[PDB]
This record gives C-alpha cells, structure tokens and sequence, in this order.
RNA sequence: AGGUUCGAAGACGAUCAGAUACCGUCGUAGUUCCGACCAUAAACGAUGCCGACUGGCGAUGCGGCGGCGUUAUUCCCAUGACCCGCCGGGCAGCUUCCGGGAAACCAAAGUCUUUGGGUUCCGGGGGGAGUAUGGUUGCAAAGCUGAAACUUAAAGGAAUUGACGG
C-alpha cells in the first residue's frame, strides 16, 4: 500500500534492462550485484528499489513484448515483418467475383471481355440503412 | 466545383433539375393518342389534364384528373406524340 | 499518362478486382463524386479504376519530381499502411512516420524529431489530419489515398481507391511504389517486378499465430 | 447571454404549448420544457420476487408492470438529480445516457 | 341475478381489459385509431362496444415513426364501427 | 346563466427573535358559458417586410415525378403500408477558416472604409421618468401622445483569472 515506484527508478530500469539485457536474469539478488557493478548508484535503498524494478520487468518481458526494445525481440519482429512472403499470391484468385454494374465498368474501358471474371446477379433488396433513431 | 461549365450541361442534369431554374424552360407535360378498345378513333388527351374527358363517339372516360397527371382507364393504348 | 507505354495492363485490373479497391461505399464527400461510376443497389459506390490509375500516376510523377528521396515523408496512423509505408520507404527512400504523429513534427524547429520534408503521402485524410494541418503550417504539398467519404481540405492529389481493407491498401502503396521505381530507372518496366504485393499487407496477430503454428506443424511433418 | 440555441424547449414552429404540472411539486411547466420520464418498473420488486413466486397459486404467472409516465420541473430535476450540470461543450450533447446493460 | 339456494346465477354485465395490457400496447412513434359504438342485440340488451387498434411497423421499414394520416384513421374508424355494429 | 375543482382577499394552525410570508386546513372574488368593454405581456427568434447571391450532409412534413423488390384485397391493372432516389414550398438539425462580429456566436447577425437593391418604424451617456402638464380614448382600471428644472463620471455588454456558493 503505496509502493508505486517513481520516475528516477522506473526510467533507471529502462535503460539498464535496454543496455544490459543479456547479463540479467528473474532473480533480484543477481541483478542486485549487476546493477551494482554496471552503474553509480549513490544510496543503497535506490540500488535495490532499481533492481527490483529490474527483476519485475524482466518476468514481463519473458512474457511478451513489453517496452523495451530487446534486439532479440525487435529482430524477431522485423522478421515476421519482413518475412512471410507467402508462396503463391493472395491475389491470384483466379475467379473474381463482380457486380454487373463492375462488370459494366469494365466492359466501358475495353478489359470487361477478356477476363475469367465469373458474376452473380444483383442482390434485390435496398435493405441497407440501418433503421433510425432508437429501435 | 470551380470550374462547372454552366452552359454545356449534361442532359440528365437537365431533366433533373426543375422546369423553371434550367437555362431554358420547357414543360414536363406532353400529349398523347389515346385509344380505347371498342372503338376505332383516336383522342389526343393532355397528360397533366383536368378534365374527365369523354370520347365523343361512345361516351366512355378515358382519364381520371388526379394531382398531376391523367389517370387513364383500364387498359387502353396511349402513343406520345411528337415527344 | 496519354501515351501507349503508360497504360493500364489488365494484370493490374485483375489485382485491384482481387483486392477490392473499387467499392466504396456508402457515403460520398461531394468533391469525391468525380471519381465514382455509379452506386450499387447495395448501397456501395463503384470508383472507376481509370481515374484512380492515373490519379495514381499523377502522385508518381509528383513524387518523382523530387530530386533527394528523403524528402518524401510517407505517413500511416493505421498498422494497416503502417507495414505498407515501412516498405515502401524501404523501396523507394522516402522517410516513414508509422504510427503516432506527434504534433509540432514539421512546425516545432526546437524538437528532437523535427523533420523539414518537401512532399507528404498520407494513407487516410481522416485518420491523419494533424500532419494534413502542419502541412498546412509549413507549405507543404500533400497527395492522399482517399475513399468515396474522405474529406479533401488540404489534399492535392486524392488517390481514389479505398482505404478500409487491407488488401487495397498494401496493393495501392505497392503500385505506387512500382510506379514510382519505374518512372526513374530501377525497373526496365517489360517484365514484372519481382517484389510481390502480398509483402505490404497487414497481418493481424491471430492470423499471424495460426499461420506460423500451420507453418510449424507443416514444417516438423 | 443566451445560454441554449433552443431555448431549453422544443417549442419551434409554433406559438403556444399547453402546459403540464410537475409530478412531485405541481409547477406549471410547458410540455415542450418539462423533463420526462417513462418508468417500466415491476410491481413485485425483485428483491422480493422469489415469495411471491413461491406463494403463487399458478403455475406459470409473469409479474405485471407498472407504467408511469413522470413529468419534472427543471428544478425538481435538478433536485432530485434527474438532471446534472453540464460544460458547454458537454451541454450541447444530446443522447440519452447508456443502458449499462452489462 | 338470482339465487338457487346456496347458488348465485350470474349473467354477463361487461368485459374489460387488465390496465397492464392497455398501458403496455401504448407506445411512441405509432397512431393509436380507437373508436366506440352504442348497438342493441336482437333481446333488448343494449351495448357500448370500444375498440383499439395501433399502427404497425413493417419489418424492412427504416424510419422511426409509422403514423396514419387523418383520412387513413377515419376511414379505419368507420371500418371498426361498421364491423362492430354488423356483428353485434 | 352556472358554480365541480382550484383559489387573489380573509380566517385559522404551524415555523420564526418577528412572520401581515414560504408549509398545512378552510374559503370570497375569479376560474366555466353567453353578450358587451379593455388593448396590454420576457405579446421573444429579446432578430421589420419584399427580392437576389454565396458551402456540405443527413433527416422530417406536405405535394408531384421515377424506380429492384416485400406486403394487402384478389388472380391481374390500380390503390394503400414499406424500400431507393429526384423536384418544389415548409419547421428544424449537424458540420464548415464562406464571410462577419467586442465576443458569446451567426449560413445569416454574410455578400460593409473594396462603405449605395427597395422601403417602414425606431436609438443617441446614466438618472429624474414613461414622471409633471395639456390633449385624447375608457364605466373604471388604465392606454396612447409626452417634457423640464435638477442631478451624475460612469451606468452598461461580452469574455478571462481568482474568491465565494445553505
Ligand atoms: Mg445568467
Ligand atoms: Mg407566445
Ligand atoms: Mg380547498
Ligand atoms: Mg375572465
Ligand atoms: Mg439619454
Ligand atoms: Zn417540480
């Protein structure tokens, strides 16, 4: 009951967990010593209180992407980015589906008579327009 | 639009604005030959008319007057003329 | 373009029918209503794919005028059209803002992301209005990928495809790449580009997981 | 200054509304002005439902409704916090509050 | 009417609705069209029959209001007293 | 004529320091109808009337026109109920760097120093005062028309920050 941590230790925590990432771990007392060794802290309170932080942000990070940013999640990111190319195309679905009224706009720029372009009739309602006002 | 052309308008833009307010006016009634089944002449009945008009040889109706235009009878051919 | 060279190679239509790109429906801005064919009984309005290709082809060549590359700043609020503007960057050498604007990016010289760019591409008038304002504080030439219902206050040339789906998306940035690539030289533009357009579609986290677990159990049997 | 663009009333293509009396007071208002309210409460009060239910000489018996239509004064709304203070830009919004259905 | 013993015979004397279902039918957006009709029977048992009946919405229809208009309900008002005389 | 209910006046009961008040009980005139007067209201959109021009959007009411379909009689053409639009005249709404405005705001309160479409009424710091007096209308109550002496350095409008709010 009143342990939210302030800026000073949540933005230290930031930028260790960014930098050194790869040298801590979920066990306080560790990080303890590595937050010790890696930066000047003046006061031991504020040491701890930083590696605490640390600690819980790692256990979120283990979890999931949390900021941030880890290069292993970040290239992990660009890769499900970059990658997934897929084999075949999404768009080559080889029987589009058109309106008439498409099939007419086509027809009147010249490429409505050389396609594969399979069509439905149109859909008899006006039924759109959802009704006005409450219910 | 900036740089609608006021004087080429479209005729679809035409028919659909009033029939004051276009560039030049022009009714949207006409007349027509009507005929009716069981006789052999032709009427050439107004089509926004108010009248009940009767054809002279048997003294039948062929219009109604409603609110803007003649309801003719029952089935009877009507040919507009001259458009 | 009027030439032979600069048309529209059916191909293409095919992929815009695929994607969509041509249902917009079902409000129309009234500065819209030059680009739509006509209304669907659905209530869908049809946008003709002519004026949307050289619309299109309009923005390339604008965006082509520009001598240094990094000087075009391509801009997507939406994820969908924020993978599009990262690779189309990536392709062209524009300067991506994916994701949140923050406000006083081209006005406030003092901050650390200001940036000074010469031509702005935008994926939605709607969703991104404040850089449409800036660019209007600092003389900023803007084009725009702009549906039947977007409003067009400080766009200059409004590309009329849709921006709802992620499909017309990607394929509208995708084009505008390929155009862009091939009125300089990059592409000899006889053959067709190499990169295929299902690279700038969104992915939503769910379909992402289950294809990469299809992946998986595909690829251990 | 004038505070509302209608004038705290639906009163616009016509003179003269006839007025009503507040439910709880008995202040003439105009019927255009008044707060009103459509109450569709339950007779059994369902805190107590579950008695009557198994009291019940019936089988299967669906409790009545109660349907009173409610008329205030602005400041018997006010009072009894029907109605609240609004900002301006608050003042000019015009849905009804939500359901919280769930 | 009259007693048999530990009997009372009852004659018919009126009908009514219950007030819920009345309150209940009446709603917003719609014309309520009611009409009443003195009417004897054929044995001297003179009525007053009232009726009530309200717009309906159809179920594709998208604006708000189904209201009649003033010649739609009078015409429905005389349908009502003519059915109502003619069957009782 | 009629007087159910309410209810100026009035009486009482409370509350209160007081309470000719607010709250409660009763209750006259009045409230209702017919016939005759009176001419006033925050009689308000606190916005003269007529005409022209200048953005968008969605509804709504009346009339007309045109369209896939659904529904009613009836099996058809009408005619009704709905659906999708267009035109005209209405009561309004949202939105907008049209433009205006001291601003609140206003599509009119815009098209105004880039000042002139036609025309009626009307204001000229605050008070004294809509008073005095004369005239005139009315049964009266009062209405209309309407000063001066004297007095005064501000009275006001719209927004901002605080302070205060039973
Ligand atoms: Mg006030
Ligand atoms: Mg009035
Ligand atoms: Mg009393
Ligand atoms: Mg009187
Ligand atoms: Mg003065
Ligand atoms: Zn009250």
């Amino acid at each position: 009951m009143g342990r939210v941590r302030t800026k000073t230790v949540k933005k230290a925590a930031r930028v260790i967990i960014e930098k050194y990432y790869t040298r801590l771990g979920n066990d306080f007392h560790t990080n303890k010593r590595v937050c010790e060794e890696i930066a000047i802290i003046p006061s031991k309170k504020l040491r701890n209180k930083i590696a605490g932080y640390v600690t819980h942000l790692m256990k979120r990070i283990q979890r999931g992407p949390v900021r941030g940013i880890s290069i292993k999640l970040q290239e992990e990111e660009r890769e499900r980015r970059d990658n997934y190319v897929p084999e075949v195309s999404a768009l080559d679905q080889e029987i589009i589906e058109v309106d008439p009224d498409t099939k007419e706009m086509l027809k009147l720029l010249d490429f409505g008579s050389l396609s594969n372009l399979q069509v439905t009739q149109p859909t008899v309602g006006m039924n759109f327009k959802t009704p006005r006002g409450p219910v | 639009p900036l740089a609608k052309d006021l004087l080429h308008p479209s005729p679809e833009e035409e028919k659909r604005k009033h029939k004051k307010k276009r560039l030049v006016q022009s009714p949207n009634s006409y007349f027509m030959d009507v005929k009716c089944p069981g006789c052999y002449k032709i009427t050439t009945v107004f089509s926004h008319a108010q009248t009940v008009v009767l054809c002279v040889g048997c003294s039948t109706v062929l219009c109604q007057p409603t609110g803007g235009k003649a309801r003719l009878t029952e089935g009877c051919s009507f040919r507009r003329k001259q458009h | 373009g009027a030439l032979d060279v600069l048309q529209m190679k059916e191909e293409d239509v095919l992929k815009f029918l695929a994607a969509g790109t041509h249902l917009g429906g079902t409000n129309l801005d009234f500065q819209m209503e030059q680009y739509i064919y006509k209304r669907k009984s659905d209530g869908i309005y049809i946008i003709n794919l002519k004026r949307t290709w050289e619309k299109l082809l309009l923005a390339a060549r604008a965006i082509v005028a520009i001598e240094n590359p990094a000087d075009v700043s391509v801009i997507s609020s939406r994820n969908t059209g924020q993978r599009a503007v990262l690779k189309f960057a990536a392709a062209t050498g524009a300067t991506p803002i994916a994701g949140r604007f923050t406000p006083g990016t081209f006005t406030n010289q003092i901050q650390a992301a200001f940036r000074e760019p010469r031509l702005l591409v935008v994926t939605d008038p709607r969703a991104d209005h404040q850089p449409l304002t800036e660019a209007s504080y600092v003389n900023l030439p803007t084009i725009a990928l702009c549906n039947t219902d977007s409003p067009l206050r400080y766009v200059d040339i409004a590309i009329p495809c849709n921006n709802k789906g992620a499909h017309s998306v990607g394929l509208m940035w995708w084009m505008l790449a390929r155009e862009v690539l091939r009125m300089r030289g990059t592409i000899s533009r006889e053959h067709p580009w190499e990169v295929m357009p299902d690279l700038y579609f969104y992915r939503d986290p769910e379909e992402i997981e289950k294809e990469e677990q299809a992946a998986a159990e595909k690829a251990v049997t | 200054t004038k505070k509302r663009r209608n004038n705290g009333r639906a009163k616009k293509g016509r003179g003269h509304v006839q007025p009503i009396r507040c439910t709880n007071c008995a202040r003439c208002v105009p019927k255009d002005k008044a707060i009103k309210k459509f109450v569709i409460r339950n007779i059994v009060e369902a805190a107590a439902v579950r008695d009557i239910s198994e009291a019940s000489v019936f089988d299967a018996y669906v409790l009545p409704k109660l349907y009173v239509k409610l008329h205030y004064c602005v400041s018997c709304a006010i009072h009894s916090k029907v109605v609240r203070n609004r900002s301006r830009e608050a003042r000019k919004d015009r849905t009804p509050p939500p359901r919280f259905r769930p | 009417e009259d007693v048999q013993g530990k009997n009372c015979l009852t004659n018919f004397h009126g009908m009514d609705l219950t007030r819920d279902k009345m309150c209940s039918m009446v709603k917003k957006w719609q014309t309520m069209i009611e009409a009443h009709v003195d009417v004897k029977t054929t044995d001297g048992y003179l009525l007053r029959l009232f009726c009530v009946g309200f717009t309906k919405k159809r179920n594709n229809q998208i604006r708000k209001t189904s209201y009649a208009q003033h010649q739609q309900v009078r015409q429905i008002r005389k349908k009502m007293m003519e059915i109502m005389t003619r069957e009782v």
